[PDB]
């Protein structure tokens, strides 16, 4: 039951037939039933800051008068 | 068994690894999660929150509300600076402890454009023109209009938009600056200077206040996590 | 599943093709080096040649595979003294950097600039040094990186060494030699063995000395510390630690080929020293 | 959990291993490559570039600029030698320090051709013929003209191509040769000879230099990595 | 998710049923999410010497004089 | 994915067939050995035979199996003594070799030419020496491979052990004992065991003494030395330690057998000593 | 981690054992083969070749030429033996040195045919009639041709094929008898007599040489890997 | 290397473990099974062949020959037992060195049936009818042939057929029964009682012998391995 | 990318649904990618001692006379 | 001969193209050939309670009187 | 090339979606070329006692006089 997963490479090999190039993948295999017992996954998502940063009612449009 | 042959890095503890480990309380029963409003999903997102500057730290207004106040007066135009500041956002005085300075606070490097935002904060009757500027790196730092009025600027217009925002384009040789005070990955030069005067009518305040805000722009990143020197516990 | 795997390093160099007598005008011997060029000349160009199936290879002196090990770069002092000491217990800093011990750094100055994974591996060995019968228990060591902004240990037991952040590592005294690796982490597309300037330009209409910086030095190589400490409290025996570290670069890209060190290091420039400048021995012209 | 037997080589720590690790700083954000002009893929490649020999090592010369200088004139033929040098690409004081020979002491064992290539810095009214010759290994080492014209050898035109170059091909017993000086492995001798003479007219130096230059053939290699005697650190 | 690569085989047992020459392949699987955490794969490429070697404007033709 | 697996070495020999009485022209027992070979006979050449199902076979026999043990090869002594020694702290050298010790030198002895891989295992072993009560902490030791032309260590630690090329093993007293393979290195296309001829060739225009060398010597053979020190510090309870070398020849062709040595070893080429020249002993020819 | 269990055996160092093990020497350029005559790929190859037996070990033949010949004379028929040996191949000292015997000392076990070829050495004018024998054993050894007779034998006619052989037949209470002296798996005995007499014409030498040759079978095998008794170093 | 993480058990050498361990004579060449007659596949199969049972082991019969005999006579009809044991097969001094008896103490537990077959040694005049019986535990153990007679019961008549079986049905609380005394799980009783007498005409021994063999049934079967107290070895 | 072979089995145990008879097999899987670092397979090739024992020019033939 | 079964996920990850969502899965592969030697798997099944809270003859309708 | 073979389960837990029921199997590989290094299989095999428990020529039927 693995999860096979790709890598992001940053710093790659002078190799294309085995490293740098041909996507790197990972290998995870959960050895528990519990989760709680599991790695962290880091494949995690982001999301627009809007609620902070713009939490008005009426939309703001950059190139508009905010007051009007 | 299998034949195995330990490698280098066995039985060691690294505190950022990431591996799996057994449960101490199998089988518990989990409370689920509710949708509590305002979940953050990466630090930066706090880092685009526009938070106020404590522009002047003189020995008697630092540490009290008068920080956060830079005072303009209806006097001559004068081409002499408003205020001065370093684009160092994790390490300047002024700049360390709003809520960007924080979170650089926790990184080593840093990367992206920046904006400031000025509220005028006199009264409906006050009328001005100023003008906002960064200089980058690598000349005199800028203590006259004519100077910083030859680098990036936004000359602003008092009136019933409250405020003004001039950005500071990612303009830097290294692809990542220090969050430290550091000469080769130095920011720059930001400043704010009188461009006609703030003029008022009789029966009005000749004196105000502005304040400023930072924030970062969508393409802001930073990198390798590090602690702060923002908090520490002596004994 | 399962992956299964244009010149490659391992590769047989070209054979040797037969050549016979030549009598023209096609001058491969005669050429001009003033150009720049190097003369591509084979053996079949000035001699008679057989027919050679070529096996060797060039494998081994890749980029890779010339740097394919791990280099002493430090040498770390810790010790774990009585709590009766007058001198305090000693914790060690190490600033980074490749340049505190010579080999590996001459290799990596064949090249201006590369760009490489680290890894990192760690010896750490122990001994008594008062001649005393008194004993200590087994050591464990935390081994903190302190990226440059973070606060420095002051104290082996400051508040710093909770370690919130900064990577540490533990390592417990007689188990396999630690190791991490860390990615490529320079602040420019890659890293600069030479850097040829400044780190402040001095201005006119300012002091000197506030002009003023180091020749050659810029924080593209600043990379913090490590600290090192022995974690357990004092003991009655005094015990002394060296932690060795180990440097290979993986995973690595070189650029712009260089003139290997030929005189003695002397500092973490180009600078050399008086007395070292005479690399070459005697030997008369016509002497084999 | 899974039974495994640990075999010899637990737990050691070969500095030539070449296995994985865990990464201190996960998820850092690396600054991609740029094209940078220069890339090198194998050491050999350094190898093939020509460089100048420093062929007078006499007590005056060595360490100076005249080291790489061989001076020939307009002296009447002889058949004794310009310059006698052996065939020890990485021991041998004259070829050790130049870039071939510097990298092959990083390595125990070398093999393939080699190419010693002459540059002419007479005046352009200078004429004459020299004899470069390669003789391997196994008989009296070549001090006359009349020795050395039996092995691998070149006679030089001096004229407008300024420059010549004599192959050394790889003629060995064994299938690599050592770094070191070493007799089973020896490599032959290398020589230069006036074959007539440097003839120039009137009102012309009659003394000057030529300048010599070795690299490696597209067929050479070397293996078994190794330390250098050529950089030390005492204490 | 496993690699499987070949080995370049330099002595050979007497054998040709196991070891020796049936192509001798070995196994790679990453273990980590970062890849600078991975081995070296050691596949890597060769280029021509050229940019150092000839690095002139006007191509090098051996057999020709380089002064014309 | 899965590779699932002509006369080889785990084959059963030959039947034995039935064969009944004989008269005839046809000699296999007359021969003539002046020729040079062997007869080839079974026993139904010259006996009658029964038929039997062989099933015996010769497959620990095979060259492979012969030599598939890790032999000593050599013993290398090293101490970590007092700071406060008149003596230096002892680190080893040993040339490379499996002439130190007889009993694989004499089985590889029975070939003139082999290639091989060779497995490396290192057992290493540590006594107190002074009737003491003093204790040391566990030993972390460097074996490093200096090939030849790399610089020999002279002290214990001086710059040579930061290894940057060459390969080392850093072993920890105590865990499994330390193994490493090499492939083949040598530089002919086979190791030579017995080498008729020297070095030089004697010039009849040059001093005898310059053209002189070992009979039977040649680097065919020089493959350099280990080096091994005890890392840790000096301690003031001195520990001596020893590594033993085991060499186990793996992936093995040989060539051209020969008789194996019948007198004991005198030096690392054939020469023999007198007084043991008398390996047979006293049997009378019509004893049984 | 993976759940992993160490069993006994774990970080022994059998000398026996094959497992893999790190490579000091990464992307070693190897040398390879060439077709060298003379590859041998099982040693029970070297003990199918026939080489000369010491049977005369007498106190001052042995460790000299002259045990390897057994004298024959003309003298009148006598029923007496020639030679007497036993089937001890690793342990008889005639037979433990032969090529056969020291490739048997590396082993603790033996079994299958084996062949003794007589040579014989005296004039062409020389003729003569022999009976080569072997008694498998638990009788009386031979020491009379009478008794010799009844087991395997052959009966050899002197001349012009100058050699003869005897096969000795695998013939064994055990399926493989020790290399050592042992009762339980003792061989039998070897024997040659003079069936009729050497006869040669006048002028002619009347005394003169056999020499024997031992061989093993095609169907010879050899096990259980020890090491040998006929080498030592002693400090 | 591939992270692993040592569990509980971990070095230990569990006797009863079954791992795999590396070979010290790799390659060896083993010599092949032959059918050997008599081969066994399970203990069991010993304990269903019949052996005789020890039953008078009075103090000057024990240990002789003469314990194996249980003597009858031509006596007049009496109700009083002839022999009386108790059903313990691994403990009761009568059955426990049996072949059955020896077998289950290397068990700790059994369970099935039993069988008791009796042989009448008297002479081919001697006639009589003798009642076999077995009762399961919890009441008085018969002493006289009317508690006997109320078990499970064979009434064997003596003749041609020589011999009388009497099967011991598994009846159990327990679903296995211990190898040591034991209330819990005791087995009942065993008897043996005339019922009529034994008859001889005159000239004929009024004396004679029975010999008595226990053996297991198809359905027995045993558990818990365990040492033996049967053999020792003091210091 | 693992290799499976044949065991020769020696001593069988009572049993053909599991040990002894159903052809036992056993698994390996180069870890290292130089071949000098594989263990050694031990499944070796045999060859006639002709070479040897029989080195002469013309074929010998038992049955006839060496000498002809 | 691996069991492949899933996690109840408590806490997720910010993670849906790696932990949290799609289905966390664990692998269990038994050594040894006794049972007893297993782990335990925690499947468990639940039961009515009836046997102890309801034992009646006569089936309990909760909204009818007990007694009738 | 794995082994997957059934165990006899003894105690089942309370489970039948993992472990009691759905036949629990269990998996060997062999790590070595000699079979004298493989663990017991224990799958063995049982036979009639006939050869010591009934070794008499002619066969014996239990419901018929042994003596006839
Ligand atoms: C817990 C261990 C943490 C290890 C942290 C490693 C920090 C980065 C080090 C960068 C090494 C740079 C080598 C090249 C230097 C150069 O530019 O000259
Ligand atoms: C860190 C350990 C390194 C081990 C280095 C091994 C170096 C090569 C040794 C070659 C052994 C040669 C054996 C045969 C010698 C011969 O030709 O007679
Ligand atoms: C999915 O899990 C099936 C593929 C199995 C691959 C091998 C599993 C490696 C060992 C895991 C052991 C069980 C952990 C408790
Ligand atoms: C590809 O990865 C699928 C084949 C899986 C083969 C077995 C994996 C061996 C164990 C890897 C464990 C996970 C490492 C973090
Ligand atoms: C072939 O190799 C594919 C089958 C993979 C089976 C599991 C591999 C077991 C772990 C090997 C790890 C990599 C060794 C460097
Ligand atoms: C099912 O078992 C076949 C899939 C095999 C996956 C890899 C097995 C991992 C190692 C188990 C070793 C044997 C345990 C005694
Ligand atoms: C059959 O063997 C192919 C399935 C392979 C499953 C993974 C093997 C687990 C590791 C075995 C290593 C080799 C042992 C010498």
């Amino acid at each position: 039951g693995a999860q096979v997963s790709s890598q992001k490479v940053g710093a790659h090999e002078n190799s294309n037939r085995a490293y740098g190039g041909s996507t790197i993948n990972y290998t995870t295999i959960n050895y528990y039933r519990d989760s709680a017992s599991n790695a962290a996954s880091k494949q995690d998502f982001s999301q627009d800051p809007s609620k902070f940063t713009e939490p008005i009612k009426d939309v703001l449009i950059k190139t508009a008068p905010m007051l009007n | 068994g299998l034949p195995v042959m330990n490698t280098p890095g066995s039985n060691q503890y690294l505190t950022a690894d990431n591996f799996q480990s057994p449960c101490a309380l199998p089988e518990f029963d989990v409370t689920p999660p509710i949708d509590i409003p305002g979940e953050v999903k990466n630090m930066m997102e706090l880092a685009e929150i526009d938070t106020m500057i404590p522009f002047d730290l003189s020995a008697t207004k630092k540490n009290t509300m008068e920080m956060y106040r830079v005072r303009l007066s209806d006097k001559p135009h004068t081409d002499d600076p408003i205020l001065c500041l370093s684009l160092s956002p994790a390490s300047d005085p002024r700049l360390s402890h709003t809520m960007l300075g924080e979170i650089l606070n926790y990184y080593t490097h840093w990367a992206g454009s920046l904006k400031f935002t000025f509220l005028f904060c006199g009264s409906m009757m006050a009328t001005g023109k100023l003008l906002v500027s960064y200089a980058p790196p690598g000349a005199d730092p800028p203590k006259k209009r004519k100077e910083a009025m030859l680098g990036t600027h936004v000359i602003w217009d008092i009136g019933l938009q409250s405020s003004c925002t001039m950005v500071v384009p990612w303009i830097s040789n290294t692809t990542y600056r220090q969050t430290i005070d550091d000469s080769f990955t130095e920011g720059g030069y930001i400043s704010v200077f009188y461009q006609t005067r703030i003029v008022v009518p009789l029966s009005t305040p000749r004196e105000m206040d502005i304040l400023g805000f930072v924030s970062a722009c969508n393409d802001f990143s930073v990198r390798l996590l590090r602690d702060t020197t923002h908090i520490e516990q002596k004994a | 599943g399962s992956s299964s795997t244009a010149a490659t390093s391992r590769d047989a160099l070209p054979n040797t093709e037969a050549s016979g007598p030549t009598h023209s005008k096609e001058i491969p011997a005669l050429t001009a080096v003033e150009t720049g060029a190097t003369n591509p000349l084979v053996p079949s160009d000035t001699v008679q040649t057989r027919h050679v199936v070529q096996h060797r290879s060039r494998s081994e002196s890749s980029i890779e595979s010339f740097f394919a090990r791990g280099a002493c770069v430090t040498i770390m002092t810790v010790d774990n003294p009585a709590s009766t000491t007058n001198k305090d217990k000693l914790f060690a800093v190490w600033k980074i950097t490749y340049k505190d011990t010579v080999q590996l750094r001459r290799k990596l100055e064949f090249f201006t600039y590369s760009r490489f994974d680290m890894e990192l591996t760690f010896v750490v060995t122990a001994n008594f040094t008062e001649t005393n019968n008194g004993h200590a228990l087994n050591q464990v060591y935390q081994i903190m990186y302190v990226p440059p902004g973070a606060p420095v240990p002051e104290k082996w037991d400051d508040y710093t060494w909770q370690t919130s952040s900064n990577p540490s590592i533990f390592y417990t005294y007689g188990t396999a030699p630690a190791r991490i690796s860390v990615p490529y982490v320079g602040i420019s597309n890659a890293y600069s063995h030479f850097y040829d300037g400044f780190s402040k330009v001095p201005l006119k209409d300012q002091s000197a000395a506030l002009g003023d910086s180091l020749y050659g030095a810029a924080s593209l190589n600043d990379f913090g510390i490590l600290a090192v400490r022995v974690v357990n409290d004092h003991n009655p025996t005094k015990v002394t630690s060296k932690i060795r570290v180990y440097l290979k670069p993986k995973h690595i890209r070189v650029w712009c080929p260089r003139p290997p060190r030929a005189v003695a290091y002397y500092g973490p420039g180009v600078d050399y020293k008086d007395g070292t400048l005479t690399p070459l021995s005697t030997k008369d012209l016509t002497t084999y």
